[PDB]
RNA sequence: ACCCGGUGAAAUUGAACUGGCCGUGAAGAUGCGGCCUACCCGUGGCAGGACGAAAAGACCCCGUGGAGCUUUACUGCAGCC
RNA sequence: GGAUGACCCCAGGCGGUAGGGGAGCGUUCCCGAUGCCGAUGAAGGCCGACCCGCGAGGGCGGCUGGAGGUAAGGGAAGUGC
RNA sequence: GCUGGGGCUAGGAGUGAAAAGCUAACCGAGCCCGGAGAUAGCUGGUUCUCCCCGAAAUGACUUUAGGGUCAGCCUCAGGCG
RNA sequence: CUGUUGGGAAGCAGCGCCAGAGAGGGUGAAAGCCCCGUAGGCGAAAGGUGGGGGGAUAGGUGAGGGUACCCGAGUACCCCGUGGUUCGUGGAGCCAUGGGGGAAUCUGGGCGGACCACCGCCUAAGGCUAAGUACUCCGGGUGACCGAUAGCGCACCAGUACCGUGAGGGAAAGGUGAAAAGAACCCCGGGAGGGGAGUGAAAUAGAGCCUGAAACCGUGGGCUUACAAGCAGUCACGGCCCCGAGGGGUUGUGGCGUGCCUAUUGAAGCAUGAGCCGGCGACUCACGGUCGUGGGCGAGCUUAAGCCGUUGAGGCGGAGGCGUAGGGAAACCGAGUCCGAACAGGGCGCAGCGGCCGCAAAGUCCGCGGCCGUGGACCCGAAACCGGGC
RNA sequence: GGGGGGAACCUGGGGAACUGAAACAUCUCAGUACCCAGAGGAGAGGAAAGAGAAAUCGACUCCCUGAGUAGCGGCGAGCGA
């Protein structure tokens, strides 16, 4: 959720930036590995109870 | 081409 | 699992069929259709539903029966759908036309009807009618109705 | 578009539970005079349509 | 409206690729619509000249070929480094070009 | 018209290495059979065949096609009473 | 047979119009792709008596060409004369 | 009588010493654009490859007869055996 | 930034650096850092706008009690003729109104599907009113949109050339190269064209210009043919030429041999179509249905329009729909119901696999496929009909 | 003050036929095509002599749904709140 923090990782070709209200599947794929906020991980969690 | 002349008659097989 | 491993499972997206695509296709020239008939054409031919060649369908010979209705049009009466006890076993306490609309069991705007298939429950039960099975069943069973109207 | 119902259909058939069409039996809307009883009588019963017109009429009802 | 010189006729600068890669001479022309400069003693060919007045014995004439402007930079008077353009505001309210390497100005 | 110099079309055209007879064949064959005949390529001529060309037969029938015309065919409208 | 296409063995079927059904080839485009092939030569062209495939096709090699092309795995159609 | 110039009358309408003649090189109803991709139960055409199966030209009914609906006959899937 | 191949570096190599900027386009080939940009910011004297913020003005506003003054006239209302509505004369109301007749002012009038009563709803015969809705000449953004026979008719000096009296019709035609360095000068020639010289990485890139297929025309060479019968090939063998116990080209003799498509009971057929080549050219889409199929969930399944977010991120939204009960013309009853007097008969209906948990399934949602209905619905083709113009 | 123009869009005044009903006339196509008038950046509509059964709602416009329901219909083809 932190802007300043999508903002510094936005430009590096091996990192695609999201919020938590925009986790898809198709990014997830796309992706070797993921990472979240632990306040993101709670979004995650919520979308799936 | 735009103008056609007519094509002969047949003949009459009556 | 990566994009290129993204697989639709054997069998859930078949190819179409393309007629008029040439003659190892089986399907080719006149792409499935025969020979030179009305069907053959673009347009084809009448509703197959209901067309006959010409004769009086066999719809059509058929007589009609009861109140079709006339203008203007329908006549606002209550309307009742039944829910068997069977249908109950799943509420403790009470029951009520507000709430088994919540369950999917009686549609909106209808007016809620008890009927005999199954067990009755020791439940308070509202509703507008009472079969005369439903209505044994449940006081044989330690329920309580209540006519409502 | 979405299909329209036919109403001679819907006017002259209904839709068992199962599926089959029933209809009214033909031939006693007139010249009763001389015919038996036991031919009215048959004929004021329903009967079920042969299954390949059943199933041409049940096109015909798409929202039954 | 106009199209972006970062290059102006009579500064020096330096062809920074092509056969003259590494050449340095004062701009002799700017061709703004072509987007082109001509460098002095750069991208030299030969010309055939018909015998005429101006040009008697005819015969061919040295002359110097456009340059696409992308291919030049300009030399600082300064550091005396190659360099991209800066604009600097004077407190007059002016702007003028300065190079990036150290800080001066190019006009 | 013909020959020489100059300029140079056309419809048509599945491809063709395109003969006669007697048969055969969807019933009238250069193309199939069996014979007979026949070296290669042109030029001027004739019109028997290529079911020659041209025109998706006017006749005829077919289509629950069309149009003009008619009347004590049907049903309307103008007009007139 | 081995153990549910992992290859082998035995037996049988395999003329085909209308038509049913199955499995595949290739064309344009998208994801794969901020990748990878590319002036030590892209696509397209022209050859080939070579290799793979029953086939539709795919390779590979030489010439031409001079700047593009695009895999495995999938997705969509203005898709084969 | 013929003829120049200047004018008027048109589409189910004009004009016609009457031929259904003529109304801009085809008039039993002008031309253009539009409805419009009218409708055509008719004719024509319908494009890659391989593998398995493989019809019918009948019956009944039909302003039907070279078109259809149902059945018969082909094919695929699932079931019974 | 440097080196290296190269006509050319952005390719490759070595060492760095920016990034709220690695969207994209250029530059001699393939560049985050060369150029134009991009992210992020900034900006109007003048004109236009200003639905937002503020101010002003217009304007607006009580009770009882009496009185019965006003409350939209050729109107309501009835009848005749019609239109509108789902309503085609129907039991035909309602709204409208060409013709006739023709009121009342709230104890007035209209309506709730002929009509009457009752219970109700509403106040006709004056006017105005933003917003949410439509469209795309115009500007901008973006495409599992076209790529010069495509995409607009027009990438180009096209609504032009040209055709038509006119209304109207209506094309074709893009590309040298990185850079004109667009070939001085000489030779043949009237010129055109060429041969040299010169430019270029490349000149069968030379302007009649990228690539440069096919039909088609020619020059050169290998084999071959003037006693031979032919859908033109195929199988065999032999000769000659080429390439290196084999292969390619050719074809002399022998054998066999009725083009392709279309339509047909049946075609080589003397039945149709086609000169030949290149390119264009015909089963689709939307919504609905019906099977089948790949999944999700399962007495349940699923959202629509919208709302929020994103800027190729998704979520919210349960209104509504399908299913959970059928039977009957209906009232109605209900695991039953309908006919019937019937406790008669008959029609149409009613009832998973393991070990409380697991597999499965009614059903439903989405994807895919075949087929069906509605649309022009596989593509091309009438003769005609109609409207408005010429 | 008007007049004239503007690609579509809007309202009003008029208003076809092919076609579909496998013929055809009522019906359909369709108040569509088109002609005319007017308007504007929108137009129309709009503040109940409403709806229609709720002892209810509260102007109009537009979208979803209700619903291919109610009904309409040579009770045909179809039309459709
Ligand atoms: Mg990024
Ligand atoms: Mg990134
Ligand atoms: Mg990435
Ligand atoms: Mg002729
Ligand atoms: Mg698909
Ligand atoms: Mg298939
Ligand atoms: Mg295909
Ligand atoms: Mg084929
Ligand atoms: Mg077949
Ligand atoms: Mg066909
Ligand atoms: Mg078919
Ligand atoms: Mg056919
Ligand atoms: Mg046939
Ligand atoms: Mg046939
Ligand atoms: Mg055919
Ligand atoms: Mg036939
Ligand atoms: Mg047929
Ligand atoms: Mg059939
Ligand atoms: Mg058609
Ligand atoms: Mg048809
Ligand atoms: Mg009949
Ligand atoms: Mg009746
Ligand atoms: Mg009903
Ligand atoms: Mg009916
Ligand atoms: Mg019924
Ligand atoms: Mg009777
Ligand atoms: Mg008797
Ligand atoms: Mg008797
Ligand atoms: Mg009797
Ligand atoms: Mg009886
Ligand atoms: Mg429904
Ligand atoms: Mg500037
Ligand atoms: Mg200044
Ligand atoms: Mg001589
Ligand atoms: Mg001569
Ligand atoms: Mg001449
Ligand atoms: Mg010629
Ligand atoms: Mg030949
Ligand atoms: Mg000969
Ligand atoms: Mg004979
Ligand atoms: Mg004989
Ligand atoms: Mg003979
Ligand atoms: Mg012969
Ligand atoms: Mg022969
Ligand atoms: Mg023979
Ligand atoms: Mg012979
Ligand atoms: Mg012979
Ligand atoms: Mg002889
Ligand atoms: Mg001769
Ligand atoms: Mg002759
Ligand atoms: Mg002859
Ligand atoms: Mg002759
Ligand atoms: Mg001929
Ligand atoms: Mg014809
Ligand atoms: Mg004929
Ligand atoms: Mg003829
Ligand atoms: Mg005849
Ligand atoms: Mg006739
Ligand atoms: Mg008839
Ligand atoms: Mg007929
Ligand atoms: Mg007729
Ligand atoms: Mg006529
Ligand atoms: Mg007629
Ligand atoms: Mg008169
Ligand atoms: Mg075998
Ligand atoms: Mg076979
Ligand atoms: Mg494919
Ligand atoms: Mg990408
Ligand atoms: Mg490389
Ligand atoms: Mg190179
Ligand atoms: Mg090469
Ligand atoms: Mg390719
Ligand atoms: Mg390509
Ligand atoms: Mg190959
Ligand atoms: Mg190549
Ligand atoms: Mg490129
Ligand atoms: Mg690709
Ligand atoms: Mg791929
Ligand atoms: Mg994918
Ligand atoms: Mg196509
Ligand atoms: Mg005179
Ligand atoms: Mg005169
Ligand atoms: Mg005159
Ligand atoms: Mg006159
Ligand atoms: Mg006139
Ligand atoms: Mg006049
Ligand atoms: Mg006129
Ligand atoms: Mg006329
Ligand atoms: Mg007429
Ligand atoms: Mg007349
Ligand atoms: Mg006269
Ligand atoms: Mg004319
Ligand atoms: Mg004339
Ligand atoms: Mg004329
Ligand atoms: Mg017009
Ligand atoms: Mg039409
Ligand atoms: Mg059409
Ligand atoms: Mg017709
Ligand atoms: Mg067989
Ligand atoms: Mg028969
Ligand atoms: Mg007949
Ligand atoms: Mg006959
Ligand atoms: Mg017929
Ligand atoms: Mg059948
Ligand atoms: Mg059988
Ligand atoms: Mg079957
Ligand atoms: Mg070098
Ligand atoms: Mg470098
Ligand atoms: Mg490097
Ligand atoms: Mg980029
Ligand atoms: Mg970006
Ligand atoms: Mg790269
Ligand atoms: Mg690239
Ligand atoms: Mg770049
Ligand atoms: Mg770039
Ligand atoms: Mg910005
Ligand atoms: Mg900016
Ligand atoms: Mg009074
Ligand atoms: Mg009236
Ligand atoms: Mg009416
Ligand atoms: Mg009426
Ligand atoms: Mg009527
Ligand atoms: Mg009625
Ligand atoms: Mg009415
Ligand atoms: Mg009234
Ligand atoms: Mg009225
Ligand atoms: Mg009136
Ligand atoms: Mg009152
Ligand atoms: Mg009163
Ligand atoms: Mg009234
Ligand atoms: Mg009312
Ligand atoms: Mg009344
Ligand atoms: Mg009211
Ligand atoms: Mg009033
Ligand atoms: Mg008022
Ligand atoms: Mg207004
Ligand atoms: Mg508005
Ligand atoms: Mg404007
Ligand atoms: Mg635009
Ligand atoms: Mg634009
Ligand atoms: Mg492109
Ligand atoms: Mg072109
Ligand atoms: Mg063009
Ligand atoms: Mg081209
Ligand atoms: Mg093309
Ligand atoms: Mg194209
Ligand atoms: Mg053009
Ligand atoms: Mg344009
Ligand atoms: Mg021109
Ligand atoms: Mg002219
Ligand atoms: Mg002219
Ligand atoms: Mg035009
Ligand atoms: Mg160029
Ligand atoms: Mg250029
Ligand atoms: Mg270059
Ligand atoms: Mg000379
Ligand atoms: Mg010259
Ligand atoms: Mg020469
Ligand atoms: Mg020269
Ligand atoms: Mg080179
Ligand atoms: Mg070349
Ligand atoms: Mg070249
Ligand atoms: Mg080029
Ligand atoms: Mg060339
Ligand atoms: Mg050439
Ligand atoms: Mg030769
Ligand atoms: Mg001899
Ligand atoms: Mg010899
Ligand atoms: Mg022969
Ligand atoms: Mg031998
Ligand atoms: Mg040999
Ligand atoms: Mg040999
Ligand atoms: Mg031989
Ligand atoms: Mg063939
Ligand atoms: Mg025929
Ligand atoms: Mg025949
Ligand atoms: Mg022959
Ligand atoms: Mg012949
Ligand atoms: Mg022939
Ligand atoms: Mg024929
Ligand atoms: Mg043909
Ligand atoms: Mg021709
Ligand atoms: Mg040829
Ligand atoms: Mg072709
Ligand atoms: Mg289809
Ligand atoms: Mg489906
Ligand atoms: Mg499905
Ligand atoms: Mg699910
Ligand atoms: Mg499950
Ligand atoms: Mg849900
Ligand atoms: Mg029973
Ligand atoms: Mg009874
Ligand atoms: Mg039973
Ligand atoms: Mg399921
Ligand atoms: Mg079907
Ligand atoms: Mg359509
Ligand atoms: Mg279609
Ligand atoms: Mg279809
Ligand atoms: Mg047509
Ligand atoms: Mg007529
Ligand atoms: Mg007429
Ligand atoms: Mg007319
Ligand atoms: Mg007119
Ligand atoms: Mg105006
Ligand atoms: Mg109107
Ligand atoms: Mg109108
Ligand atoms: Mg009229
Ligand atoms: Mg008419
Ligand atoms: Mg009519
Ligand atoms: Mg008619
Ligand atoms: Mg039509
Ligand atoms: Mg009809
Ligand atoms: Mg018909
Ligand atoms: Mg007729
Ligand atoms: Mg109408
Ligand atoms: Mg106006
Ligand atoms: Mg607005
Ligand atoms: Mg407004
Ligand atoms: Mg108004
Ligand atoms: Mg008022
Ligand atoms: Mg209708
Ligand atoms: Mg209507
Ligand atoms: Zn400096």
């Amino acid at each position: 959720g932190n802007e300043l923090v999508r903002r510094a990782a936005r430009n590096l070709p091996w990192v695609v930036t999201l919020a938590p209200e925009g986790l898809n599947v198709y990014d997830i794929v796309r992706t070797e590995r993921l990472v979240m906020d632990l306040d993101a991980w709670e979004v995650f969690q919520n979308r799936i109870g | 081409p735009v103008y056609i002349p007519q094509p002969r008659p047949p003949h009459p097989r009556l | 699992m990566k994009l290129s491993d993204l697989r639709p499972n054997p069998g859930a997206n078949k190819r179409r069929k393309r007629v008029g695509r040439g003659p190892g296709s089986g399907h080719g020239k006149t792409a499935t259709r025969g020979h030179k008939g009305q069907k053959s054409r673009s347009g084809g031919l009448k509703d197959p539903r209901r067309f006959e060649g010409g004769r009086s369908t066999t719809l059509m010979r058929l007589p009609k029966r009861g109140m079709q209705g006339q203008v203007p049009g329908e006549i606002k009466r209550p309307r009742y759908q039944g829910v068997n006890l069977k249908d109950l076993a799943r509420f403790e306490g009470e029951v009520t036309p507000e709430l088994l609309v919540r369950a999917g069991l009686l549609k909106k705007g209808y007016r809620l009807k008890i009927l005999g298939e199954g067990e009755a429950k020791p439940l308070k039960v509202v509703a507008h009618a009472f079969s005369k099975s439903a209505l044994e069943k449940l006081k044989a069973a330690g329920g309580e109705p209540v006519l409502l109207e | 578009p979405k299909m329209k119902t036919h109403k001679g259909a819907k006017k002259r058939v209904k839709i068992t539970a199962s599926g089959k069409v029933v209809a009214m039996k033909t031939g006693k809307r007139h010249l009763n005079w001389q015919k038996s009883g036991k031919e009215i009588r048959q004929k004021g019963r329903k009967f079920v349509l042969a299954k390949p017109e059943a199933e041409r009429i049940k096109l015909l009802l798409p929202y039954e | 409206m106009r199209v972006k010189m970062h290059v102006k006729k009579g500064d020096t600068v330096l062809v920074a690729s092509g056969k003259y890669k590494g050449r340095v001479g004062k701009v002799k022309e700017v061709l703004p619509k072509k987007y082109a400069v001509i460098v002095e003693g750069v991208n030299i060919v030969k010309k055939a000249v018909r015998v005429s007045p101006k040009y008697p014995q005819g015969g061919f004439i040295e002359k110097e070929a456009p340059l696409h402007a992308s291919k030049v930079r300009p030399i600082c008077p300064a550091c005396g480094k190659p360099t991209r353009v800066r604009k600097k505001f004077l407190e007059n309210g002016k702007k003028i070009r300065v190079c990036a390497k150290c800080g001066g100005a190019l006009d």
